């Protein structure tokens, strides 16, 4: 009647933390997409010069 | 008796799990975009390495 | 007790899978991420050498 309550409160706090952690990974993951993005640009800038001196 | 604030919290948790799924979808679409761009870069650099190595032999 | 205890107990288990499912879809997303940062640090390694040479 009551023991069940105190158990759900704990169960809910577990779900709450599992969700918080997954949020953190998405945050990290988007941060990594930003890096990937600024990296593909530098890779492109780095390629044009090379593919031009050979467009013979 | 906190049976009412448990259900509120479960709405909040369920509300956030939804938002999570929406994020997974979108960034699925971003990985897909970045993988396609990467294949183009990989090819082009290979060609350069090819045309460039053909230069060596002569 | 309103049977509200039943709904909560039900939501708990439901939300449980969701997260477990979601935690999996995430693990798979993180894997796609490294393979990119990997083949990409390897593309920039092949290009850095022959850049200031051409």
């Amino acid at each position: 009647w009551d023991r069940t309550l105190i158990e759900n409160g704990e169960k809910i706090t577990s779900l709450h933390r599992e969700v918080e952690k997954v949020k953190l990974d998405q945050k990290r993951l988007d941060q990594e997409l930003d890096f990937i993005l600024s990296q593909q640009k530098e890779l492109e800038d780095l390629l044009s010069p090379l593919e031009e001196s050979v467009k013979e | 008796h906190m049976t009412k604030q448990h259900q509120t919290r479960l709405d909040i948790i369920s509300e956030d799990i939804s938002e999570l799924q929406k994020n997974q979808t979108t960034t699925m679409a971003k990985i897909a975009q970045y993988k396609r761009k990467l294949m183009d870069l990989s090819h082009r650099t290979l060609q350069v390495l090819i045309k460039q190595e053909i230069q060596r032999k002569s």
